[PDB]
């Protein structure tokens, strides 16, 4: 069942979570000197621009090749007190995007450094032998 | 999806050679091998050998290593995944149990492990060995639920084979062509037959054609 | 016997695909701002990759190739380019009044004329030579009051004297992702399937020689002379020609021009013509009739392959158009010539005495069909002389209902991409696409 | 033994997919306003926008690091009817993106799809105790 780009916009996180894939595909895909080609040229680099970005946090947070990973950084009760069934069956995306978008910095922070900083070095110990 | 087309029959003297040629089409002929075995009626059939139109490698059995020389020419690319090409085949010191039916065949597969194993096949060549003059045909007309049947009689020739049409190719339907008979003497004889209602004598002219190329005689007999 | 689809990052697949290419040229080092090679083109790698790929059969078609009308379109805004900051002839539009050069029983004319001063208040009279073809006269009743040739239909601007219109080696490169794909058959013909094919990054060194009639400086066809057309039963489309072996013209402009720099302006400077100095030669080139004999006649003998192993070849001149079309026109250390080349198509075919061609010389020009835009070429001081190779040629049927027992070949120069094709004519631009999916016994671990 | 680019394109399936690699390598690496400046950098941004499409399609077929890998996605018979041997020792990757350029959209709709948008939410599922 697709019904398009943002279609589960107002769907609870959990209907969401499912179509993470439609989201990802619509993501990044004698002059030439006209007004149109200098904003379609540097549309097309904001666009490659945006996509490196969180590729980029994808990849400093071991996650690069899936749309869904798990983290070793346990989930602060500051940030929200909500049960699961109350976040994924009774919240969009958007409304908890606001009710965290205030310790999403910090959140960042955390999940670069708990696991795939200290994941690497541990890694090339345990593999050392 | 590729048809080999051999040359025509020939009839050599023992102690002669003869040159067969193979020429293909509808595939990459530099792809694949090309492989020639025979079949007579004394050793049954037999490998003789291959070679590769990519790098020239020949392998020959031992049985023909110093009778059998193996070409081929250069592709003429038709489109980029097919060409034309053509392959031959010397074979010198003709003897008279050389006498029986050759085939060229293409390869399998370009790789794995049976790459030159003959997978496409040519329609044959005939090829007579003896010491006898060719001689062409004698044909006779063979007088004929409504249906009946008529046809020519192919007698008295030398050496095989002898092909029969009707009406230039134009009737093909209810033709049956009999193989040939090897009289004692050594001549061949055949005859072909086709099945026509009867009603069908003021609207239909059957003309048999007759081609013996071996003697390089036609003949076009109206039964 | 269970299959399933794997994908594969990097399998050799290509599709035929047109591109921006970018320009490469070696690090040619000085006088420069040579219009092509401008300011700055990326600089031709050290040393270039050609890999041969092995098996490979890809379809040619010279004819339809966009690297032809990209190249064209680069020519054409490069010159603009160059003449937007050189100083606009405008005022140079004043009434002419020219006189002959004395002789009895006259190519160019000593004309007087006034002309604007650095200041606006003041004006001055000067005298330059011109050459008649830039001029025409302002009566025709007649008087003998004449006037520039392009002042009635488009402005003029003068040619900066820094730049240099001689053609260096450019190589057309393409992006990531797309190859360009050289035929390296020896008697590949216009279009079809090349057997031998090879994968470069960017083509050779192309000069963009801009001549007509003639080609010049161009690549020698390897093994046979090559007849390359998009038609060969239709007239009406040219006729690539491309020697085997090079034959060689001498062009040259005896006079001893002089240049004379005249203010017409704050900065502005106006170079016009200073009397010439010595006797009054018209210019002219040289063709070696031995070698052109030679060369022409092994073109006739792969011209009956296409019209009959025997039939009547001759050879005439150009009958059609005027100007540019029906002259060997090309440029030489920055003077424009036109010459006559009826004296080498002029013979007829069946079954060290050098000659020598008329050229007239124009300063006034209207390159690559432009409407608008005419150029005013500085005046170059000293006696001209360049030596180049005459390598291909660029022919025409005359057509007609002719029983095929006689065929007429003249020159021609209908279009200025003609001279591009004979050089791309190996070179193809194709985009890699390196996802494909097969199917194998594999399958992902559930885990 | 290398060839170079594209060396392989004339042989077979097979022995193609082993230089994976080669065609890897050499996919991505007062005034400016001239003719070549506006090629040049027009160009390169096409370069890396052809790059991060096929990266991005890796990526949504959970494919990310790798040249070679294995999905769930049976090899349904009306895409192709030829073996194994046929397909791998027969044919050039040239011919084989020709016979199967007609179902490609489809084939890659199911790729994304079956697996890794299936995949990750089985993952979440099963990493949850
Ligand atoms: C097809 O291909 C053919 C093969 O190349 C082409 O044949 C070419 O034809 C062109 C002409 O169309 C020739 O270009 C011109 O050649 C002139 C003759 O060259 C002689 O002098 C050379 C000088 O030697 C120097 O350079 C050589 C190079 O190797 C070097 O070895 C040596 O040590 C020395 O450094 C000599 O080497 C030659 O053998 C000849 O004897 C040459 O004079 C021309 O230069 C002019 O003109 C060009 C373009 O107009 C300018 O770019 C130059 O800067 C130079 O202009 C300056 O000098 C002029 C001299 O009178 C002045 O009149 C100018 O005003 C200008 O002076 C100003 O600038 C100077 C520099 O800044 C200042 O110092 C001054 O003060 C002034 O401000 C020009 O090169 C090619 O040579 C010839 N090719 C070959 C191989 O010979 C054929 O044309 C092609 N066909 C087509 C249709 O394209
Ligand atoms: C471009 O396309 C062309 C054509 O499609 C393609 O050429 C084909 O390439 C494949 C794979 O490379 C070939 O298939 C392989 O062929 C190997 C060679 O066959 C051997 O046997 C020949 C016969 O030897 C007998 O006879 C000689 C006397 O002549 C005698 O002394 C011997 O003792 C023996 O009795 C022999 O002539 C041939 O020699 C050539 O090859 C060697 C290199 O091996 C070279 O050094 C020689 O100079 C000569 O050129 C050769 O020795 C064969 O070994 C191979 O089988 C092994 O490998 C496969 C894996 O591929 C294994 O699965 C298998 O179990 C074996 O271990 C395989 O059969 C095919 O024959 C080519 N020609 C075709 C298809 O027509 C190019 O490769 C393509 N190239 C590109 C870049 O695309
Ligand atoms: C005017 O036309 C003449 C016609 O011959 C032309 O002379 C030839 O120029 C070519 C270069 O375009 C010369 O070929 C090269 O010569 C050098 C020095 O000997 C070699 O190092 C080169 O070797 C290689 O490159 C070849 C391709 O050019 C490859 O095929 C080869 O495998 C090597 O990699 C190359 O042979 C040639 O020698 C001359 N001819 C003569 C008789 O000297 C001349 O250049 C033209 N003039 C202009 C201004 O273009
Ligand atoms: C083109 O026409 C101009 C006239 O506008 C010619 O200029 C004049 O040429 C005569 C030569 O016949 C010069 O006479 C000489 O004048 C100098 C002055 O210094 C004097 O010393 C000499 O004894 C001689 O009398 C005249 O000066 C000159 N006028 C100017 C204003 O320069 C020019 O020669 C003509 N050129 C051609 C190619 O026809
Ligand atoms: C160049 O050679 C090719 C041969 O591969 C020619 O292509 C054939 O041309 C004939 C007529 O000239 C057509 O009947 C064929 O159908 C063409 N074959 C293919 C595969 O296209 C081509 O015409 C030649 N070009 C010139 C200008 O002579
Ligand atoms: C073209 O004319 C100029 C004169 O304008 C000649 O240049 C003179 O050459 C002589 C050598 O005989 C020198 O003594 C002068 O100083 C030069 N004067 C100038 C202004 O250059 C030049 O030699 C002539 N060239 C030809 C080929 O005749
Ligand atoms: C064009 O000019 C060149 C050189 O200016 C001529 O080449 C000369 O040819 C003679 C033979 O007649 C040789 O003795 C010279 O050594 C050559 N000089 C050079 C520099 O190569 C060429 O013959 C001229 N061609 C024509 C048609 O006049
Ligand atoms: C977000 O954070 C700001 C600053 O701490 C706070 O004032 C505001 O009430 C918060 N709103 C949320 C997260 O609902
Ligand atoms: C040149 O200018 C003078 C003064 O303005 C004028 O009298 C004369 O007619 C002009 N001559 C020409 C040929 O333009
Ligand atoms: C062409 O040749 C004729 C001679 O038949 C000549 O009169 C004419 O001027 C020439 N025209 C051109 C453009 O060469
Ligand atoms: C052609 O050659 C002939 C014979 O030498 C000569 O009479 C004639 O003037 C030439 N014509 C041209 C246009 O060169
Ligand atoms: C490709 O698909 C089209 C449309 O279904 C079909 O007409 C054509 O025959 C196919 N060719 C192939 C895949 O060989």
């Amino acid at each position: 069942v697709f019904l398009g780009f943002l279609g589960a916009a107002g769907s609870t996180m959990g209907a969401a979570s499912m179509t993470l894939t439609v989201q990802a595909r619509n993501l990044l895909s004698l002059l030439k000197l006209t007004v149109w080609g200098i904003k379609q040229l540097q549309a097309r680099v904001l666009a490659v621009e945006r996509y490196l970005r969180d590729q980029q946090l994808l990849g400093i947070w071991g996650c690069s090749g899936k749309l869904i990973c798990c983290t070793n950084v346990p989930w602060n009760s500051s940030w929200s007190n909500r049960n699961l069934s109350e976040i994924w069956d009774n919240m969009t995306w958007l409304q908890w995007d606001k009710e965290i978008s205030n310790y999403t910095q910090i959140i960042y922070g955390l999940l670069e450094e708990s696991q795939n900083q200290q994941e690497k070095n541990e890694q090339d110990l345990l593999a050392l032998d | 999806e590729g048809q080999l087309v051999q040359s025509g029959a020939e009839l050599k003297k023992p102690g002669a050679s003869v040159k067969i040629s193979c020429k293909t089409s509808g595939y990459r002929f530099n792809f694949y091998h090309i492989n020639w075995i025979r079949q007579t009626a004394g050793r049954g059939p037999e490998w003789m050998g291959w070679i590769s139109p990519y790098s020239g490698d020949k392998n020959l059995a031992p049985a023909f290593q110093d009778r059998v020389i193996m070409t081929t020419d250069t592709e003429v690319p038709v489109t980029s995944f097919t060409s034309t090409g053509a392959a031959y085949m010397e074979i010198r010191n003709l003897k008279f149990d050389d006498t029986g039916t050759y085939f060229c065949a293409k390869g399998l597969l370009r790789d794995g492990s049976s790459t030159w194993l003959p997978y496409l096949w040519g329609q044959g060549t005939l090829l007579t060995v003896s010491s006898a003059s060719t001689k062409g045909p004698s044909v006779f007309p063979l007088a004929p639920g409504g249906t009946a049947a008529l046809g020519c009689l192919v007698k008295d020739y030398f050496p095989e084979p002898v092909t029969v049409s009707w009406n230039s190719g134009a009737l093909t339907s209810g033709v049956h062509t009999f193989p040939a008979v090897l009289q004692s003497s050594g001549l061949y004889s055949l005859s072909s037959v086709v099945t026509v209602p009867s009603s069908s004598l003021g609207t239909q002219t059957y003309i048999c054609n007759v081609n013996h190329k071996p003697s390089n005689t036609k003949v076009d007999k109206r039964v | 016997e269970n299959l399933w689809v794997t994908v594969y990052y990097g399998v050799p697949v290509w599709k035929d695909a047109e591109t921006t290419l970018f320009c490469a040229s070696d690090a040619k080092a000085y006088k420069k701002h040579n219009v092509w090679a401008t300011h700055a083109c990326v600089p031709t790698d050290p040393n270039p990759q050609e890999i041969h790929l092995e098996n490979v059969t890809e379809e040619f078609n010279m004819w339809k190739n966009n690297m032809v009308e990209q190249m064209h379109t680069d020519i054409i805004s490069l010159w603009d380019q160059s003449l937007k900051p050189c100083v606009k002839l405008t005022p140079l539009c004043v009434t002419l009044q020219c006189t002959n050069v004395a002789i009895t029983d006259g190519e160019l004319k000593n004309c007087s004329f006034n002309m604007t001063t650095e200041l606006r208040d003041k004006r001055q009279k000067v005298h330059a030579l011109f050459y008649k073809l830039d001029i025409v006269p302002i009566n025709e009743n007649q008087n003998t009051s004449y006037r520039l040739i392009n002042c009635n239909t488009a402005a003029i601007t003068q040619a900066c004297p820094k730049v240099s219109f001689e053609p260096i080696p450019i190589h057309y490169c393409a992006p990531a992702g797309f190859a360009i794909l050289k035929c390296k058959d020896k008697k590949f013909n216009g279009t079809g399937p090349c057997p031998s094919v090879s994968t470069v990054q960017c083509t050779h060194g192309i000069k963009p020689v801009v001549s007509t009639q003639l080609l010049l400086n161009g690549s020698l066809a390897e093994e046979e002379v090559m007849i390359r057309s998009e038609d060969i039963r239709n007239n009406a489309k040219n006729i690539l020609v491309q020697f085997n072996t090079p034959v060689q013209i001498n062009c040259t402009r005896p006079n001893n021009n002089t240049r004379k720099s005249i203010r017409i302006g704050p900065g502005q400077w106006f170079y016009a013509t200073g009397d010439i100095i010595g006797d009054i030669r018209q210019a002219h080139c040289n063709v070696s009739k031995a070698t052109w004999n030679e060369t022409l006649g092994k073109v006739v003998k792969q011209l009956r392959k296409h019209f009959g192993n025997n039939t009547i070849i001759r050879f005439a001149n150009s009958s059609g158009g005027d100007l540019e079309v029906t002259t060997h026109s090309f440029n030489c250390g920055g003077e424009f010539f036109y010459c006559d080349t009826s004296g080498l198509f002029n013979s007829t075919w069946i079954s060290n005495d050098s000659i020598t061609l008329p050229c007239r010389i124009k300063q006034i020009i209207n390159m690559w069909q432009r409407i608008g835009q005419a150029m005013y070429a500085p005046p170059i001081q000293g006696v001209i002389r360049c030596v180049s190779n005459i390598t291909g040629l660029i022919l025409t049927r005359d057509g007609g209902s002719t029983d095929s027992t006689t065929e007429t070949f003249r020159p021609s120069g209908g279009d200025m991409r003609d001279n591009w094709r004979s050089e791309l004519y190996k070179y193809k631009v194709v985009k890699i696409e390196p996802l494909g999916v097969a199917p194998t016994r594999c399958k992902r671990r559930v885990v």
